[PDB]
């Protein structure tokens, strides 16, 4: 199968600095097949991009994700506090779709 | 290519130099070209600055040389001695040019040689030639008539085909 | 509006089966199909399986592949998800999610689990 | 070609905004018509298949080698354009080869699956049917709506119809 | 140092007059031993580089 | 391949210089032979169309960018020269993989136009004949020179010898 | 697709290992399995044919143009760079949409090759079996081990058996 | 020589039907069939239909399907066109050529509109 | 279908002179179905031109076309007094087979 | 250890049939088949013709076309080379080559005319 | 059919120096689908190249085979005393399957 | 010293005359030679009349 490596495990950055997610393929996949989503505690996972590159619907524009083949990026261009949460890239261009085993952001300052 | 005088009128100096090289009725030169000499067989070049604007609505093909001597006893005899520049000055363009005596073999029976470089003169910019020797100046600026394409052959032409 | 509703959590014996249900409102319904994704307590998300709800075609992975049976409307719009020989290890939280454009030949990967149903927990245990 | 959608298949029915493909059976109960949905979507899957390959972009990031402003040396000007002019013509050619190449086996595709539909419904009757030659089939045993969904959903049986249908021969 | 087969130094004595089907460059190499540099360095080694020697 | 023109069609007829594919029919009356010109003519279409296409030039000038008299620097000379080989080679590349693409379909196309005629003479005699098994058609009523030319110019009407070939078998 | 390898044909048989097609046969004295030795190779050919014509490399030799050690001057270093990616691009897209081609037609050249042996079964049995649907011909005469043989290497005489199978229908 | 004469100019009344015909001499007949182009008067040209004389293939422009019909030789290797329910509109000049190859494979134009005929004149009135 | 729009209407030259006739496509025609013809009062069209730049037979060569894509050009480089005419374009690559609505050279002096 | 091994020597008069052998070991029959190649006198070598021993399907030159025929093992893994009308021109050496992978799908020519026999002189003369 | 002509006929060289064999063809011929074998008097010819570039197995390093297209190359870098024979070239990309006319390799010095 | 390249300028300045240029830095012939690793060149004046600008 194709398998999804995210890094890194935990990132944590102070709000309104830029974050920088990595996943990363075993396999060429296409810029299409891929998806990137944000999960809090608690709730259902929500779709961010799709196509490796396109916003979904009502998605905030500092969310940007770009890359091809093997290496995908989603960028948080200024982190606000409710960014602070889990983040998992999909790949589902042959099955099993699989899933990163995710990206940890956490904010900053006492 | 459509040619067009620059108006180059000089004082001072003579204006006929020659060579079997270029051969007509007996030695001549290059026919939009000018060699610049001084009055006597020595003496002084003085400094002179000769302006041309480009009128028309092209860019205009400007073009001139650099005789080296075959030594620095030639130099002194065509233009004087004492170290002689070359300035040329436009909008886009910005050069200087360093006479260079010396013996080369001889081609054509001539040991001397003669640098051609040129500019294009933008329209309405002007270019302008500071220089007190060894100088071959442009009797006329050249035109882009519009396009056409080159190639270089072996064989014959054939306008039937 | 899209939506989808799922059932309320459930406790279930090990070895038993378990059902759990999708409510569809707002698209049509056999123009996408639907994706289930499963998530185990502190753990990431784990694609389970997809049916058309347009050809009624699945595809398992291979781990639930003969114990687990997708299924759609009766005719309500509303997908299914069965499992059956419940472990402990499929104590999870269960997500279904719109997915995959159907009757229409379309371009990109917008109708790709774009939109997903609050969740339902589902603990196998014995006590 | 394949083998004939716009052959022994005469035209298609623009009525069926069902699906791709479909059945039209007449009985004495009166007309119908009904999608296949599973051979449409198999055209469908290896349609949107295509396009998804060829609908892409680079990853490469070229920059500027030239200057709109002010000009480069002749030179090295005329190298530049003789080579991106190079560049354009393969791209030309690649991209018109491309979408040519892709047309035919779409086209061929979707006739592909309507003659796999077709001879799928002729091995399904057996014997208690012949070939029309338009696509259709003569039905010897006067099939019902529950009997004609039985041939929609592949699970008819021929052998519960061989009798009467072998007879009218 | 690939140019320096051309004009001498030290390191160069035993290329002199070389011949190869195949020249290899090092980056601990060196066309000099006096300090200085060639006009059109690039010209030349694309020369000597397909010149068999 | 396809549907086999070199395969249980075990070879061509070099007499038929009529058209490209035809009938060859044996009767009470004698031989007959006769070209079949629309699916010929469906044939030639095809292969003209890809020929028209393939058949082209640019209308895109290049000039002279080194010199074969006085010889450009080394160092823009082995770019150029290095550009042009690379061009040389995607060109060939190309080119090779056209044409040897090209004959493979061509070849499979009239592969497919010979089938396309095969089957439809096979729904046009319905179950008034049976399949010889080396592209003829074994026909069960004795088939006169009118008879032959109504399955030709696809007229024949399979109900009007239905009876006498059926009990022939 | 073609003709259905993946199709009507629900599987493929492991446990077959003497070559790439074959049959299986049930009769009165057990069961039987064999491979088609000729059909196999012809799909062997055609693989091969591509694969000793795509495995090859140019006889075109390419040399340095800039430098790992003392970098070239920056305009020629970039024309150079632009130029070098732009081929990349081209070979990129050549090499991509190559194997994505050929992986097609070798797919769908294997189905060819079972549906021509599949209907050169059919046409050699003539009207002494019925289609399966599943890739089987029922046979209305209890074909022996030798009458078997005879239907793999071509031989079946189908006048002989012909009474008895259109009797049982 | 290849060449096309026609027949007679001719006069009909608004409603009739009237027929023009295409000798052909020189080449074959069934090797290219015939393409048919009419002028109205201080007009240009426009084309009418193609049809050929080895398939029988006809293609019409949509003005004139259903009211057009065009035929060859019964041997004699001529073509002719038919037209009925003749507007006022259908005054023009009607030209026959010779067009496209037809039982061989040939790269290029050559064989298009290639020949034409001296022209007919059809005058469509009442008085 | 294929609109076939010429230019000028009208071109009035002295004879020995170089006329340049236009014929612009709606869509992209592949050469080979490209035509020219000439026409004067009241005789049949003659081609002059097939395949967007074939001279026809016994048509003189001051009669070439040339040109690709959507643009395409007919030019007589000396101008004869019989050639003044009517000129029309055709394309015959996918029916309708259309024609364009000409252009009229007329020559000069009194 | 592949080895071709031919039989002996043997002389014909004209218009006689002769039968060369090739006894084959080493490898498994089947999986190349045989090429036959055969050399006249202070003469090169000419290729005679070729047989696979997994399907049968023989490709001989057109010179042989109609008086050779190639076949292979009753069940010995053996490839025999039948000859027949023989002409003097017929006198050469004639030598077997295994040739050509079969049952398999192989990148190269590793398996093209790899292993030779000793080789079989042919004396076609009446003397 | 496909002709192999080699030249030269005849090549005599001093044990130790480079021998050049060409093979040329009158059709383009893929490069794997070319062979070459040497032979002496009275045995078999013994496979040197395949695929116009490959070393057959126990095949000395000495014996390289080149060239595409139209024009092969068997290359003896450094001739033995037991490397006079005669080389052969063949082609079986198309049948019939044809060979060379031969080189002969002769050494020297008495 | 720092751990990328360095971008270094400098200018030469062309008077509109020798006089000028006494004037500005005295007479003589003005040189200025600059030295590096990499580099290595040198840069001449030029008093001349050019279009004003
Ligand atoms: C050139 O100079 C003339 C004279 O002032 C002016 O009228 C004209 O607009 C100028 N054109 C350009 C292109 O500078
Ligand atoms: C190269 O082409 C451009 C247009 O793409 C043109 O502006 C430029 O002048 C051309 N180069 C030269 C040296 O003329
Ligand atoms: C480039 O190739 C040409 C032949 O196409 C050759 O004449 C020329 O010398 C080559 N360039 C250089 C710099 O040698
Ligand atoms: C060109 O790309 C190479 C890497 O392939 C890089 O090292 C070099 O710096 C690039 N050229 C320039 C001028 O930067």
């Amino acid at each position: 199968e194709v398998v999804l490596t995210q890094s890194p495990g935990t990132l944590a950055l102070p709000p309104g600095e830029r974050a920088t997610l990595s996943c990363r393929a075993s396999h060429r996949v296409g810029s299409t097949y891929i998806a990137w989503y944000q999960q809090k505690s608690g709730q259902a996972p929500r779709r961010l991009i799709y196509g490796a590159s396109n916003r979904a619907t009502d998605i905030p524009d500092r969310f940007s994700g770009s890359g091809s083949g093997t290496d995908f990026t989603l960028t948080i261009r200024r982190l606000e506090p409710e960014d602070s949460a889990v983040y998992y890239c999909q790949q589902f261009s042959v099955s099993p779709w699989t899933f990163g085993q995710g990206t940890r952001v956490e904010i900053k300052r006492t | 290519i459509d040619k067009e005088a620059m108006g180059f009128t000089y004082s001072g100096i003579r204006t006929n130099g020659a060579t079997s090289a270029c051969r007509r009725s007996g030695s001549s030169f290059y026919a939009e070209m000018k060699w610049l000499l001084s009055n006597t067989d020595n003496a002084a070049f003085p400094q002179m600055t000769k302006s041309y604007k480009n009128t028309r609505k092209s860019p205009a093909l400007i073009v001139w040389g650099i005789h080296h001597s075959v030594s620095t006893a030639e130099q002194t005899k065509l233009y004087g001695s004492g170290n002689k520049l070359v300035t040329v000055g436009s909008s886009n363009y910005q050069q200087s040019f360093v006479p260079s005596p010396g013996a080369r073999p001889q081609v054509n029976g001539l040991s001397g040689r003669i640098d051609f470089h040129w500019l294009m003169l933008n329209p309405n910019d002007t270019v302008t030639f500071s220089f007190n020797g060894a100088f071959i100046a442009p009797d006329r600026a050249s035109f882009l008539r519009g396009k056409s394409m080159g190639i270089q052959s072996g064989v014959q032409v054939d306008a039937n085909c | 509006q899209v939506q989808l509703v799922q059932s309320g959590a459930e406790v279930k014996k090990p070895g038993a089966s378990v059902k759990v249900s999708c409510k569809t409102s707002g698209y049509s319904f056999s123009t996408y199909g639907v994706s289930w994704v499963r998530q185990a307590p502190g753990q990431g998300p784990e694609w389970v399986g997809w049916i058309s709800a347009y050809t009624g075609i699945t595809d398992y992975a291979q781990k639930f592949q003969g114990r687990v049976t997708l299924t759609t409307d009766a005719t309500t719009a509303t997908a299914f998800l069965d499992l059956r020989s419940l472990r402990p290890d499929d104590t999870a939280t269960y997500f279904c999610a719109r997915d995959k454009v159907q009757g229409r030949v379309e371009v990109g990967s917008g109708g790709r689990h774009d939109y997903w149903g609050q969740g339902t927990l589902v603990i196998v245990s014995s006590a | 070609l394949f083998g004939a959608i716009a052959g022994f298949i005469e035209n298609g029915w623009e009525g069926l905004i069902d699906g791709w493909y479909g059945f039209r059976h007449q009985n004495a109960q009166g007309e119908g018509t009904a999608a296949d949905y599973k051979s449409t979507q198999s055209a469908i899957d290896q349609i949107t298949g295509k396009l998804n390959r060829l609908i892409e972009k680079t990853n490469q990031q070229f920059e500027l080698i030239d200057n709109e402003f002010n000009e480069v040396e002749k030179q090295i000007g005329n190298v530049i354009n003789w080579t991106r002019d190079s560049i354009t013509e393969v791209w030309s050619y690649n991209a018109e080869l491309l979408v040519a190449m892709e047309n035919q086996h779409t086209i061929d595709l979707a006739d592909s699956e309507m003659d796999k539909l077709y001879e799928r419904v002729k091995r399904q009757l057996r014997e208690n049917a012949e070939e029309d030659g338009t696509g259709c089939f003569e039905i010897f045993h006067k099939c019902d709506d529950d009997c004609m969904a039985s041939i929609r959903n592949n699970t008819y049986d021929h052998s519960k119809y061989r009798e009467e249908a072998m007879q009218n021969r | 140092g690939l140019l320096g087969t051309i004009t001498g130094p030290p390191q160069c004595d035993q290329f002199l007059e070389f011949s190869a089907d195949l020249i290899i460059e090092r980056r601990e190499g060196s066309d000099v031993c006096y300090p200085g540099k060639f006009v059109n360095e690039e010209a030349l080694r694309q020369i000597l580089r397909e010149s068999g020697g």
